[PDB]
């Protein structure tokens, strides 16, 4: 199964990554590319593509378009003032020919922040409930403790 | 002995999943023999061979790696969006056995530019 | 640094079975093959480790169908340039797994690519031991 | 008044050293004599990754102090102090440490060295560049 992921610099996608490759919680840099990795979940390989969310690379996703079954969104639940921009960036991202029928999973991160919002909220602000066209799941996520991710892994390997 | 655009054409497909290091290994040599036997690539073509070829250097074989180094050096000037392959350089460059490492920095550093340069230099030290 | 102006290993015409340029001053195919057809046709039909065409010390040898060269300077000798032109025969002979001929080259387009790389990098001599070019490329 | 807060269990082998990293003291790493130096979390009982970080145990850990230095230091009986990054998780090099097995090794923060002791009652500078 072919993965991309992808969500605002900062959202924690390497992070998820390589909790799920290492086990471990390693010190990110800033990602100015990708990173792409396979992990085994029951008898699944997920080639995972975790491509940098700073604007410069952002601008670059839609060559890792084609080809993708699935979609993992990234956002971080503690920042209000990105929410709308990761609303927009998703959105036409929706509207991609190449990612029509990709299954799409929302992780609603740093779960673990005190004043993270809620999945649900997430899910409003997103405008996820107006995707009718395709599969879509929320899941709140911590990458650091692991929670949720493999939830995540799970509903991904039942598109 | 080829044609340029069926070989420059065929290589877009490491842009989506498939990696098949024989297949596009051997797709590299032919972009190497169209420059070689005396060919001139067509840039659209190239530039989407270029961006395609990157996802290639994830499985690290040392033929594969050897054709990667030649054939982005060949297709860098006629070529967009080649900034992505400096990290997959470095990754090959630390590697070591004598066919990534002389081979990578010569590659590497033809694509570097002062902004990159900073990159390179733990590695070029070494 | 410089030593190595281009390698060109060339078919029994002057034609151009290969050249790399170690030189900017032929990228295009037109004249590429037209210093091809040049060093080829001082070069040949009087084999030695000499010839003086360009105003440059050209090196070359020669097999059943084929003419290797190397063009270098000419301040400085034949010896110089014939160590990166012995390699150049060796390396692929030993890489191609078969002597230099027109069959061994187009047998093995890749190994030779390769191989003739590890020798020369932007006219410098990067490499002149056979051995070492061969485990260093991978077919 | 000295309540036992959280337990570790990761080391599988003698906790000779434990230190602070300086850029998140909710993270520390201990070198045990099990050729690793795990770096942990205080969250995480368990350790939230392992280094490799020596060949013959791990006498020391040390974090190259900063707030812009990931870095670990292993220091083992076979002789050698191991200079690692754990940024990128390779081993930037090996020092020579002793001529006989290095008992510990640390960091200078402000000179460019890495001091070293030894069981043959010898310390040695080392320039880290």
């Amino acid at each position: 199964m072919r993965i991309l992921m992808v969500g605002l610099d900062g959202a924690g996608k390497t992070t998820v990554l390589y909790k799920l490759k290492l086990g471990e919680v390693i010190t990110t840099i800033p990602t100015i590319g990708f990173n792409v990795e396979t992990v085994q979940y029951k008898n699944i390989s997920f080639t995972v593509w975790d491509v940098g969310g700073q604007d410069r690379i952002r601008s670059l996703w839609r060559h890792y378009y084609r080809n993708t079954e699935g979609v993992i969104f990234v956002v971080d639940s503690n920042d209000r003032s990105r929410i709308g921009e990761a609303r927009e960036v998703m959105q036409r991202m929706l509207n991609e020919d190449e990612l029509r029928n990709a299954a799409w999973l929302v992780f609603a991160n740093k779960q673990d922040l005190p004043e993270a919002m809620s999945a649900a909220e997430i899910t409003e602000k997103l405008g996820l409930h107006s995707i009718r066209n395709r599969p879509w799941f929320i899941q709140a996520t911590c990458a650091t403790s692991g929670e949720g991710l493999y939830e995540g892994l799970e509903w991904l390997s039942n598109s | 002995h080829l044609e340029k655009s069926a070989v420059l054409q065929e290589a877009r497909v490491f842009n989506e999943t498939p990696i098949n290091p024989r297949k596009c290994a051997h797709i590299l040599t032919k972009i190497l023999y169209l420059i070689n036997q005396g060919e001139h690539l067509g840039t659209t073509e190239a530039t989407e061979a270029f961006f395609a070829m990157t996802k290639l250097f994830q499985s690290n074989d040392p033929t594969l790696r050897r054709m990667c180094y030649l054939t982005i050096k060949e297709m860098s000037c006629i070529a967009e969006d080649v900034i992505i392959v400096t990290s997959s350089l470095t990754k090959d460059m630390t590697g070591k056995e004598d066919n990534y490492r002389g081979p990578a920095v010569r590659a590497l550093c033809q694509i570097t530019d002062s902004t990159m340069l900073q990159a390179v230099e733990r590695y070029m030290k070494q | 640094l410089y030593t190595v102006k281009a390698i060109l290993i060339l078919d029994n015409d002057g034609d151009r079975l290969f050249a790399k340029y170690y030189d900017d001053t032929y990228p295009s195919v037109k004249e590429q093959k037209a210093f091809e057809k040049n060093i080829f046709n001082k070069t040949h039909r009087t084999d030695s480790e000499i010839a003086l065409l360009e105003g440059l010390t050209v090196v070359y040898k020669s097999s059943i169908d084929l003419y290797f060269y190397v063009i270098g300077s000419s301040y400085e000798n034949e010896l110089m340039l014939m160590a990166v032109l012995n390699c150049l025969f060796d390396s692929l002979s030993q890489m191609l797994r078969k002597n230099v001929e027109k069959r061994a080259l187009l047998e093995n387009m890749e190994g030779l690519f390769l191989a003739v790389d590890e020798i020369v990098d932007g006219g410098v001599i990067l490499e002149s031991d056979p051995q070492q070019v061969v485990h260093r490329v991978a077919l | 008044k000295w309540s036992c807060s959280q337990v570790f269990e990761g080391h599988t082998h003698y906790v000779m050293q434990i230190v602070i990293n300086p850029k998140d003291n909710n993270q520390f790493a201990s070198a045990s004599l099990d050729r690793t130096i795990k770096v942990w979390q205080l969250g995480s009982s368990s350790p939230n990754f392992t280094l490799e970080g020596h060949e013959k145990g791990v006498n020391c850990i040390d974090y190259y102090s900063g707030g812009d230095k990931p870095y670990l230091i292993s220091g083992a009986d076979d002789r050698l102090v191991k200079i690692w990054d754990y940024q990128n998780k390779t081993c930037v090099q090996t020092l020579e440490g002793h001529a006989q097995n290095v008992s510990c090794a640390s960091f200078h923060p402000e000179l460019p060295i890495i001091i070293t002791g030894s069981e043959d009652g010898t310390v040695r500078i080392w320039h880290s560049s």
